[PDB]
RNA sequence: AGAGCAUAGCUGUUGGGACCCGAAAGAUGGUGAACCAUCUAGUAGCUGGUUC
RNA sequence: AUUGGAUAUGCCAUAUAAAGCGCUUUCGAAGAGUCGAGUUGUUUGCAGCUCUAAAUGGGUGGUCAUCUAA
RNA sequence: UUGACCUCAAAUCAGGUAGGACUACGCGCUGAACAAUAAGCGCAGGAAAAGAAAAUAACCAUGAUUCCCUCAGUAACGGUGAAGCGGGAAAAGCUCAAAUUUGAAAUCUGGCAACAUUUCUUUUGUUGUCCGAGUUGUAAUUUCAA
């Protein structure tokens, strides 16, 4: 009715048609591969989630739960230590192995001594040991960076590995 | 008692004064901030060490032309 | 439901009151076949229907 | 003006939309981040118990948590709130205990320089 | 809590000179009590205290006028009155 | 630091010193344009905390309004129509006399590179702040039309809510 | 006009002789250049590129907000305030700063020659916190005559609404 | 020195922040019926209230009305005598403004109104204490600005049912609302409490 | 496992907890070298016209008009009553130094 | 020794334009005292009409 | 064909660096013609006009609680 | 004097940017009649605005904003008419000013020269060098939760 929509529909041009209505299909997963392989697309997300082992909310969930076939103190809650939890499933496991099989391949925490930080503890031990750091970090003359004791005592754990 | 009387001030019945030094007339001997000194003022700049190993990587890179071979390329 | 102004979309006034012809209001200027012709109402042709 | 509601049953898929859109991005996490239990403040409902908007520092402080840890593993931080009394404190500390328990943090790439 | 005693001497102590006539002291208690014991009818007793008022306000009024100090206004002499211009008309 | 003392110095706006320059300066700027650019601000220490950076892209403005809607409004948007390719940022009160009051406003290129690399002043490149002050986003904009947290501070309640189900 | 005591001080700057004398050891002491001090980095630069510890520098104290800390800090010995800043209230309570802290401090002329020593267009206040052994002697003297061509001078007249 | 042409009786009257438009409203009213009172700016503490006799010494006034606003919605005026004394604390019930038409009794402004006060005032000795506080608040002394010699006014106070009505007559003077006690001090503005109404 | 009952109680039960200061309740507390910034400006930025007045009445012994016109200037008692206050020690450290 | 609560329909009633057509407008903004557009479905105790 | 976030892996990596946590015989800055007061208008907020601040201070609430504006 | 600095101008100088239109929704200003009313004027975006408490409360306390339901046709006011709590949708937090980098303006725009890169020969950068900005203050660090 518009004068610019009567001009669309008065030319003999056509629309600029566009076919993007699909509904009822649902967003296709990325992120994980693990998720990706085992989730279905049919279901929704908290069916996929539990089917899954995982948890979709870990709050109340605020309205009913499908039901398809009937069913057949502060000492202990701060010291204690809570024992993990079992993997239901079979994907669970999967993303639980995988955690920590990649976790012990990045585990290369320490680190070694550049030539200048090699040279720069050698030169303080040489003259205060290795057992006294305190006078080692109020040597001026060795210790020109005024590194304290705690940074020259790592110098040298780094150095004995 | 404050006898509800009136004061005479009720609504109902130098212009240029010389500098006065009240504050700086003495002096204050000690620093105004209590503040620990850091290492920092001490120790050799940790600003220039950071250009300096920034300039030294592009010397091995080949992006700054080191002094030597600046003056060859100048003549 | 019917557009929100169908039937008043035209401008119309009220001649008057005993000029030998319903009071209904008739679309003003000239030119075109509307002159006199009655609209803002049921019984009148491309008028408000009644409770749109 | 009046208000109609002809588009209630297309905002309830919309939002469920986002919710899957939301779980593709985010493949095996949760939907939504832990919230605290708190007690609504009132003499009408300080016996229920609701969730909160994030857990205090005091809170992330006896589980172990650090605040900056905590954003990045879906715990939230109510800088705000605060522990008046024991009870409230236990009920949270636990509740974030019993979710380390469940979680999987998988690892990270870590830039790693050649020397020092 | 309504410590009666405490009261009679507070009392005493910033009561105002009796000696002062009731035209002197600005004050003249009514006669009688006050006639207005229609709680639930306030307009009747607002009449009804109108009686009293007038009563006691007749009887200070000769007390008044007999020590000096006429207690009619006089219309002749402008005294400041509290008489807003939005006050008289709402009154009129 | 010296803005602690150039900002204690500003609470004191009738001292010897303070009505001396208030009163020597409120000529020199009645001699120059309504809106006239200043090479920098007369108060740097407001101008500092306001948002302004002594760097290429910030602009100060100097603007005279008469006394007698709010001023520091008016001053906002008056140099924003005279410097249409900059942004708004911020505003303060310089000085005043018995007929003007005068303002100082703190504008800022969206366009240069300075601005558009700096992450702490990147937002204002965003077409959704083109005239600010226009708007009422500023800071006495928003103060203007009562916008804060409190009780102290329509359309929802003059409509009928008709659900599906009734 | 008549001006406040404040700002009047500032018209009483140090005179030509004693203020030429201050600029020959303010000259001594300039921060090295952009480029002296990119000549400096890039030959140690060198030095650690190819394969390999001094002492601290010395140079004139210039920033508003530099100098002010360095006076409550009581870290300077000549504090030397430019006679035109723009606004006079940047440095209008230097000269009461320096009363309260103990600082020999002077007003001299041309903030562009205060910049000149700093390599930069213009510098609101200088500063020289503690100078090399071999010339205390010269600070030591120059302290003394701005202690008599400028505090034992004046003084009465700052205390004084000048103009009008 | 101290005070120089005493007047007998000198209020102050003040309001705190929050003031309704009702409440500021009485508060424009009382001002014009007493002459001898002085009207001041809002007190900026609600707890810290001993600061009215500094203020009350300060204009020389021995009796001080603060009409001090609780959540908005009620108004509680404080009587008291500024000088050591007693503080009375009414809550105001049923409110009638000078701009109401009911307004009727066009006195003379300053005119030493003649108090009548009944004897429910008279019952109780703590009644006296109100009766008294109000009589010499209300009743214009001799010798204040704005006084005059005619008398075209005359108060009339009754406690009825336990609370009292404001009855000041020129015909109603116009301000007729409740005053209904509530405690009772041994300080101006402050001491403990010698009376609840309850 | 991870969830939340709401709505019922959780325990009945109390504790009081001690809680510490926070930083915000800080606000307003004088610090020595702001204290130090003052008294600096104070003095450098001399006095207003209405204070030069107030500073005569109190060297007059007129308190009673002096603490009368500061409240009718600033506005409320305890603004009055800090600047006199203020003021009187101006006074008292003008006449020890002069 | 509690009879309510929810929905549907009927009827009555009060608001909305409120059974329909009807009474000079007024105001805002424009065009050349006038003209035009909108608020407006303005205001009706009254007029005429109101369907097997 | 154009793209996004991940994964795997090669190379490079200015780390003499940069962080979190922990501990204290050391420190800890916090926005003014604004807040506020009086008064006059618009619709409490806002606006004008006159005046104009403080530093455990100031705001809002019921001595206490809560908040930390410009 | 030379010469720096501050100004005041100029250039068909180089690189930019603003206007007008739409305006359903959005944010300001203004305003009658029969009410933030229509109009009138100003300014945006795909949303806008609001927004990480100078917020509520009086409890076993809550915890940015926004929207929905409820509170509620209630308190209050003089027929108008909320809000706290409560239930949902969604959730995310942060950045400056005020500190001496002072053992080193560590920061940035631009010109030029190479090297890349592209939704793109159309885009966007990197490295080097020089000039300018900047000490009347650009980076790092800090924002009270500390």
């Amino acid at each position: 009715a518009n004068p610019r929509q009567r001009n669309k529909q008065r030319s003999g041009k056509p629309r600029l048609t566009r076919r993007n209505a699909n509904k009822k299909a649902k967003a296709k997963i990325y992120g994980n591969f693990v998720i990706q392989q085992n989730w279905d697309k049919h279901a929704t997300l908290r069916q996929n989630y539990a089917r899954l082992g995982l948890l979709a909310t870990p709050n109340y969930v605020t309205g009913g739960v499908e039901k398809l076939y009937p069913d057949p103190t502060l000492d202990d809650v701060l010291d204690k230590e809570i024992s993990i939890a079992p993997a239901k499933t079979e994907v669970v496991r999967q993303l639980e192995e995988e955690a920590v099989k990649k976790a012990a391949r990045q585990s290369n925490k320490m680190l070694p001594l550049s030539a200048f930080e090699h040279a720069y503890i050698q030169r303080l031990i040489n003259k205060y040991g290795t057992e006294d750091f305190e006078s080692m970090a109020k040597d001026v003359k060795l210790n020109s960076k005024l590194f304290n004791g705690s940074k020259l005592k790592n110098l040298y754990i780094r150095m004995k590995a | 008692e404050i006898d509800a009387g009136y004061s005479s001030d009720s609504s109902t019945e130098d212009p240029y004064p010389d500098y006065d030094d009240f504050f700086t007339n003495t002096v204050r001997e000690t620093p105004l901030s209590s503040a620990p000194e850091p290492k920092r003022r001490f120790a050799p700049s940790k600003h220039e060490q950071k250009r300096i190993l920034q300039l030294a990587y592009a010397i091995r890179k080949g992006r700054i032309l080191t002094s030597e071979q600046r003056a060859e390329r100048e003549r | 439901a019917v557009s929100e102004k169908a039937g008043h979309q035209t401008s119309a006034e009220s001649w008057g009151t005993g000029r030998a012809l319903a009071r209904i209001p008739r679309v003003g200027g000239g030119g075109t076949h509307r002159s006199g012709q009655a609209a803002f109402g049921n019984m009148c042709r491309s008028g408000r229907m009644f409770a749109p | 003006y009046v208000k109609t509601w002809f588009n209630q049953p297309g905002r309830k898929l919309r939002r469920r939309q986002a919710r899957q859109t939301k779980a593709a991005k985010i493949a095996p996490r949760p939907v939504e981040a832990i919230r605290p239990a708190v007690k609504p403040p009132t003499i009408r409902y300080n016996m229920k118990v609701r969730a909160g908007r994030g857990f205090t520092l005091e809170e992330l402080k006896a589980a172990g948590v650090s605040r900056r840890v905590a954003s990045t593993i879906g715990i939230p931080v109510d800088h705000r709130r605060r522990n008046r009394s024991e009870e409230s404190l236990q009920r949270n500390v636990e509740r974030i205990k019993v979710y380390l328990a469940h979680l999987i943090v998988f690892p990270r790439k870590a830039g790693q320089p050649k020397k020092g | 809590i309504n410590n009666t005693v405490a009261l009679e001497n507070i009392y005493e102590r910033i009561k105002y000179p009796d000696d002062i006539s009731f035209v002197e002291n600005q004050a003249v208690t009514t006669k009688e009590p006050i006639i207005i014991e229609n709680v639930e009818d306030d307009l009747a007793r607002e009449l009804a205290f109108y009686k009293q008022g007038v009563s006691s306000v007749k009887a200070a009024f000769a007390k008044l006028r007999e020590a000096n100090v006429l207690i009619s206004r006089p219309h002749d002499y402008f005294a400041e009155m509290l008489k807003s211009d939005d006050h008289m008309e709402k009154v009129r | 630091g010296a803005y602690k003392y150039l900002e204690e110095l500003a609470k004191k706006k009738q001292s010897d010193v303070n009505l001396f320059l208030s009163r020597v300066r409120a000529w020199e700027y009645r001699q120059m344009n309504v809106i006239h650019r200043a090479s920098r601000p007369s108060r740097p220490d407001k101008a500092r905390r306001l948002g302004y950076k002594a760097k290429q892209g910030y602009v100060i403005y100097r603007i005279r309004v008469r006394r007698g809607r709010s001023a520091r409004c008016t001053a906002e948007e008056r140099v924003g129509r005279y410097c249409s390719n900059l942004r708004v940022l911020n505003s303060y009160w310089v000085n005043q006399d018995a007929t003007y009051k005068f303002f100082e406003v703190i504008l800022v290129d969206p366009s240069h590179k300075a601005i558009r690399r700096d992450p702490r002043i990147n937002w204002i490149v965003n077409p959704v702040h083109k005239h600010r002050e226009s708007r009422g986003l500023t800071s006495i904009g928003k103060k203007s039309r009562g916008i804060g947290k409190g009780h102290r501070f329509w359309l929802r309640h003059n409509t009928l809510s008709l659900r599906r189900y009734r | 006009l008549k001006v406040p005591p404040a700002i009047a001080q500032f018209q009483k700057t140090l005179d030509k002789n004693t203020a030429t004398q201050v600029f020959k050891l303010l000259n001594k002491y300039r921060p090295e250049t952009a480029a002296e001090k990119k000549q400096r980095l890039v030959a140690e630069a060198e030095a650690v590129a190819n394969g390999k510890v001094s002492k601290k520098p010395y140079n004139v104290k210039y920033g508003l907000n530099h100098v002010v800390a360095l006076i409550e800090a009581k870290k300077a010995k000549l504090v030397l305030i430019a006679s035109d800043v723009d606004p006079i209230e940047l440095v209008v309570f230097l000269p009461a700063l320096c009363k309260k802290m103990g600082v020999p401090y002077a007003i001299v002329k041309n903030k562009a020659r205060l910049g000149t020593v700093i390599h930069q267009k213009t510098a609101a206040v200088l500063a020289v916190t503690e100078v090399r052994e071999e010339d205390k002697n010269e600070l030591a003297s120059i302290v003394s005559a701005v202690d008599a061509n400028f505090s034992a001078k004046y003084d009465e007249s700052r205390r004084k609404w000048g103009g009008g | 020195s101290a005070g120089f042409v005493p007047i007998k009786q000198k209020v102050l009257v003040l309001s705190s922040r929050g003031v309704t438009y009702r409440q500021r409203h009485l508060l424009n009213d009382l001002v014009s019926m007493m002459p001898h009172s002085k009207k001041d700016s809002k007190l900026d503490s609600k707890d810290r209230l001993y600061q009215l006799n500094e203020l009350a010494e300060l204009y020389n006034c021995n009796n001080i009305f603060f009409f001090e606003s609780r959540r908005r919605e009620d108004l509680y005026l404080h009587i008291a005598r500024a000088p050591n004394g007693p503080t009375v604390k009414f809550h105001v019930e049923n409110l009638h403004t000078m701009d109401e038409l009911n307004m009727t009794g066009n006195a003379l402004k300053g005119s030493r109104p003649i108090l009548s006060f009944d004897k429910t005032f008279d019952t109780a000795p703590h009644l006296k204490v109100v009766k008294e506080l109000l009589q010499q608040t209300f009743g214009i002394p001799k010798g204040a600005r704005r006084s005059k010699p005619f008398i075209d006014r005359v108060c009339t106070l009754t406690i009825a049912d336990g609370k009292i009505w404001f009855r000041n007559y020129e015909i109603e003077i116009g301000p007729r609302f409740v005053m209904t006690i509530i405690n009772i001090l041994e300080g101006s503005f402050g001491g403990p409490v010698i009376y609840k109404n309850d | 496992a991870p969830g939340l009952v709401v709505g019922l109680n959780k325990g009945k039960t109390l504790t009081k907890r001690q809680l510490p200061e926070r930083p915000s309740r800080r606000k307003g507390h004088l610090s020595k070298r702001t204290a130090f910034v003052r008294s600096i400006v104070r003095e450098v930025a001399g006095f207003a016209p209405y204070e030069r007045r107030v500073m005569e009445l109190i060297r007059n012994s007129q308190d009673k008009r002096a603490r009368k016109l500061a409240k009718k200037r600033l506005g409320t008692l305890k603004r009055a009553k800090g600047k006199i206050e203020e003021l009187t020690s101006v006074i008292q450290s003008s006449r020890l130094a002069h």
